[PDB]
RNA sequence: GCGGUCCGGCCGGGAACUCAAAGGAGACUGCCAGUGAUAAACUGGAGGAAGGUGGGGAUGACGUCAAGUCAUCAUGGCCCUUACGACCAGGGCUACACACGUGCUACAAUGGCGCAUACAAAGAGAAGCGACCUCGCGAGAGCAAGCGGACCUCAUAAAGUGCGUCGUAGUCCGGAUUGGAGUCUGCAACUCGACUCCAUGAAGUCGGAAUCGCUAGUAAUCGUGGAUCAGAAUGCCACGGU
C-alpha cells in the first residue's frame, strides 16, 4: 500500500517512512501516528489490513502532503510580490 | 655525533605486564613527564570478544610480528644529501623501537569509529597470515635491489 | 566510628581518614656501586603517600636590535582657533551580478530521534541570585512566590550508544545568495542590524608554483560562559572537558 504521494515505503517501517518528507519530520510523527494501537517494531508487510486506511486519513486531514506541496503550501510568495516590505527591500542587494 | 652521545632512555616496562621487545618506554603523543594515565586502552589488542576467536590470549602478540619482519630498508641518518642510502644491515635497535608502529596500523584499516570493529577482520580471519598482515613484508624486499649501489 | 531520615550527612556527636583558618610540614643525586684529572657531574637501584630546576604560575639583561602599536589628553615644550570649536534632523564612519585583514555562516561518508542507576568539579550570596507546585508543541511573548541568603541560578548545555535509507551520485549526503510573511531589544526599519520557518539550489569529490604551522598538561571539529547587558559569545584575565 502507498502510504506516502511521492513514492511507496518499501522494506521500511512506519516511522521512518514519514521522516524525509517536508509535511511530517520529528515533532509531527508524534502526534497522529501514536493515536491508536500500533506495533512500530514490526514491519509493514507484518500488519493488519484493517488499520491501513484509517491512518491514511490522518496525514491528510489538515496535513501538507508531497503532492500538495505545490499545490497550496508557498504559493504566497507569488501572490505578495505587490505589496513592498521592509524585508523584501534587505535581501535583494 | 661531533660531540652528541646516543643514550636510548628507559623509565619502566607496561605496569600491568610487559615484554623485553620495548627497546624505548617512553612518554610521548602524550604529557612528558607525568605517568598516571598512560595505560588505558593500550590493552585492548590481545582479543576483542573470547567468543568470537579461537586463538590464544598471548601467543597473539607474537604472530603479528613473525610476518611483518623487513629485509633490507634505508637508513635514518642520511648524512649525504640526495639520494645516497649507505647500505647499513638492519640493526636490532630497529626492530623494536619502531616495529610496534606497523602492528596496529595493520590492524587498522577499515574506515570506523570503533577500533574495535576492525579486529573482527584483521585478527579472528586473518592472523593465519592471510595476506592482510604481509603489507611490509614483501613491500620492503621489492624496493631494494634499486638502490644498494649508492653510497 | 556510632543513633532516627528525605538517604543530598537533613542533625544527636567523635578523629590520623577525599577539604580546611594569624603560623610550622615537606622529596633538594639523600646513600652506595660503576665511571670520571680522587673534585664537579651523569645513567639505575634499598625506604616512601609524592625522584631528577617534582610539576605549574607569579617570574623577564636595553651585552644585539636608532627599525614595534602616540585613535590616553602636548602629556612642563614647540603647536591650531568664528569655515581643525558645538547641541544635531538630513547630505551620513554604506560589501553592488558580496574574496581568510578584530564576529565560524561554512568545510555537505564526521547526517538525524520517545526509552525503570550512589558520585557533583565551578559560580553566587546588603542598590541581588531566585525557591517548589501550576505552567513553556518553532523562534518570540509568560504564570509564580519563601529569601536582603550556606535553601536558587547563569546552564533547555556539539561527541558516545547504535537493525536502516542513500552509493561513490551534481543530490535524501547540504542548507552562500537570487526572491517572500512577523515578534522583541524599540524617537526610529527609509539607508547600513540580530533571534526563527521556507522553494528553484548556484561554485565543489581534498587541492598549481611560491611560502609555511607541529615536542616537559603535545592534539581535530558541527560546541559554552559569571563580564558592557539598545540588537542575550564563535573571538577567552576564566571555569568544566570524551
Amino acid at each position: 500500500a502507498r502510504i506516502a504521494g511521492i513514492n511507496i515505503p518499501d522494506h521500511k517501517h512506519a516511522v521512518i517512512a514519514l521522516t524525509s518528507i517536508y509535511g511530517v519530520g520529528k515533532t509531527r510523527s508524534k502526534a497522529i501516528l501514536a493515536a491508536a494501537g500500533i506495533a512500530e517494531d514490526v514491519k509493514i508487510k507484518e500488519l493488519s489490513e484493517g488499520q491501513i486506511d484509517t491512518l491514511r486519513d490522518e496525514v491528510a486531514k489538515f496535513v501538507v502532503e508531497g503532492d500538495l506541496r505545490r499545490e497550496i503550501s508557498m504559493s504566497i510568495k507569488r501572490l505578495m510580490d505587490l505589496g513592498c516590505y521592509r524585508g523584501l527591500r534587505h535581501r535583494r542587494r | 655525533p661531533r660531540r652528541r652521545v646516543i643514550g636510548q632512555r628507559k623509565i619502566l616496562p607496561d605496569p600491568k605486564f610487559g615484554s623485553e621487545l620495548l627497546a624505548k618506554f617512553v612518554n610521548i603523543l602524550m604529557v612528558d613527564g607525568k605517568k598516571s594515565t598512560a595505560e588505558s586502552i593500550v590493552y585492548s589488542a590481545l582479543e576483542t570478544l573470547a567468543q568470537r576467536s579461537g586463538k590464544s590470549e598471548l601467543e597473539a602478540f607474537e604472530v603479528a610480528l613473525e610476518n611483518v619482519r623487513p629485509t633490507v630498508e634505508v637508513k635514518s641518518r642520511r648524512v649525504g644529501g640526495s639520494t645516497y642510502q649507505v647500505p647499513v644491515e638492519v640493526r636490532p635497535v630497529r626492530r623494536n623501537a619502531l616495529a610496534m608502529r606497523w602492528i596496529v596500523e595493520a590492524a587498522r584499516k577499515r574506515g570506523d569509529k570503533s577500533m574495535a570493529l576492525r579486529l573482527a577482520n584483521e585478527l579472528s580471519d586473518a592472523a593465519e597470515n592471510k595476506g592482510t598482515a604481509v603489507k611490509k613484508r614483501e613491500d620492503v624486499h621489492r624496493m631494494a635491489e634499486a638502490n644498494k649501489a649508492f653510497a
